[PDB]
């Protein structure tokens, strides 16, 4: 590692001689191996880098089942390919086709990681609102219960003579 | 001179991130830098990451946790043994599993019902 | 994690795993020359295991619920959450103030007779 | 997202349960005292 001495004595000083705070970085940040810049795209789509065989209609459950469907019949087709001529050239075309099938199924399912946070951040804080509420009518049930205490003490105030 | 501000910021950032490692402070201990008067003047100074403005560039919790132990100077005379540094390391990781152990019980509670 | 989507993943993983294991056992042992018994009882055990895992895949595919709700409906749900939580602070603080002016009066109504009995002695 | 504004709404963290010590395979133990005016006595015992 390394020891720092350049600014350690800069900030143990008097007045504004310690350095002012840095401004908010509105540019590239160099933290770690990643960049983690501002306003980044959250995720890359399936459009780039992956050949697309499904249309835009996106029957999400049916895309799940058709990909399951097509893989199983292609695995049986590949078994027939290994039965007939496993030493063919057409194997790696078949291997990358099912690999193409396996890419599409995995990206579609993961969509509830930011979506799950919206329900749970809601649901506990009406309980504390309820706890704010169930203590609210606690307050009138307490404040008018001591006004009636004042009332009977004032009602008994002349009657005690 | 924008180079000095950024470079020092990330140099000093990793220093407390290096200080987040309990075995690194053990590496201070056999090096005997706990009693150095310049370093005790430096480590009292080093306590300025507690504000959230500097902590948005700070990423891990126990950097600030074990630095405050060093402030009392009672904790600094120990740690020459690696067993107490390991004990600090082991209990930190025995409680880093808190969210995991909390989530698995509620998952067990929902699976049991 | 640990939702029914996860157990569907490892079930089809083990089904592919028990296929090659059954193939691997069927190719590593068998009848040497007859022109056996442990291989076939493994074979009936392996054929049963790949069937039950294939059975549980269909069970769990039908067991998983369809995708439900939208984030935009819950985005609008947070919009009514914020306005009711702002006014809940105001509705709470107003009866707090009713407690505040009442306690300030009666603590003085405590006080004015509290030091009054000092000079009675 | 979707052009939502940034405002200052109150969110309270789930401070109903706290964690102190972890046993084997989880199952911690929960201990807030939340004492009454008995706390006034302790500060005077050291006095």
């Amino acid at each position: 590692m390394q020891y720092i001495k350049e600014y350690t004595d800069e900030n143990i000083q008097e007045g504004l001689a310690p350095k002012p705070p840095p401004p908010i970085k509105d540019s590239y940040m160099m933290f770690g191996n990643q960049f983690q810049c501002d306003d980044l795209i959250i995720r890359p789509l399936e459009s780039q880098g992956i050949e697309r065989l499904h249309p835009m209609q996106f029957d999400h459950k049916k895309e799940l089942r058709k990909l399951n469907m097509s893989i199983l019949i292609n695995f049986l087709d590949l078994l027939d390919i290994l039965i007939r001529s496993p030493g063919s050239i057409k194997r790696e075309e078949k291997l990358e086709d099912l690999k193409l099938l396996f890419v599409h199924v995995h990206h579609l399912i993961n969509e509830y990681r930011p979506h799950q946070a919206r329900e749970t951040l809601r649901v506990m804080m009406e309980v504390q609102k309820r706890q704010r509420l169930e203590t609210a009518e606690r307050f009138q049930k307490h404040l008018e219960r001591v006004i009636e205490m004042i009332q009977n003490c004032l009602a008994s105030l002349p009657d005690d003579l | 001179d924008d180079a000095g501000n950024r470079l020092r910021f990330q140099l000093e950032l990793e220093f407390v991130q290096c200080l987040a490692n309990p075995n690194y402070l053990n590496f201070l201990a056999q090096r005997g830098y706990f009693k150095d008067k310049a370093f005790v003047n430096y480590l009292k100074y080093l306590l300025y990451w507690k504000d959230p403005e500097y902590a948005k560039y700070l990423k891990y919790p126990q950097c600030l946790h074990m630095l405050e132990l060093l402030q009392y100077e009672h904790f600094r005379k120990e740690l020459v043994n690696a067993q107490c540094a390991k004990f600090i390391d082991e209990q930190q990781i025995l409680h880093w599993q808190h969210y995991s152990r909390k989530r698995m019980r509620l998952q067990q509670a929902l699976a049991e019902q | 994690m640990a939702d029914r989507l996860t157990q569907l993943q490892d079930a089809v993983n083990s089904l592919a795993d028990q296929f090659c294991n059954a193939i691997g056992v069927l190719q590593q042992c068998g009848p040497p020359a007859s022109f056996a018994n442990p291989t076939e009882e493994y074979a009936q055990l392996f054929a049963a295991l790949i069937a039950r895992t294939a059975k549980d895949i269909d069970v769990l595919i039908d067991s998983l619920p369809s995708e439900e709700s939208t984030a935009a409906l819950q985005a609008a749900s947070l919009y009514k959450l914020e306005e009711e939580n702002h006014e809940a602070a105001t509705c709470l603080e107003d009866v707090v103030y009713r407690g505040d002016m009442l306690l300030e009066k009666i603590q003085s109504a405590l006080a004015d007779i509290a030091q009054s009995q000092l000079k009675t002695r | 997202m979707s052009g939502v504004r940034a405002v200052r709404i109150s969110i309270e963290s789930a401070c109903e349960k706290q964690v102190h010590e972890v046993g084997l395979d989880g199952t911690e133990t929960y201990l807030p005292p939340l004492s009454m005016s008995q706390n006034l006595a302790r500060l005077a015992q050291r006095i």
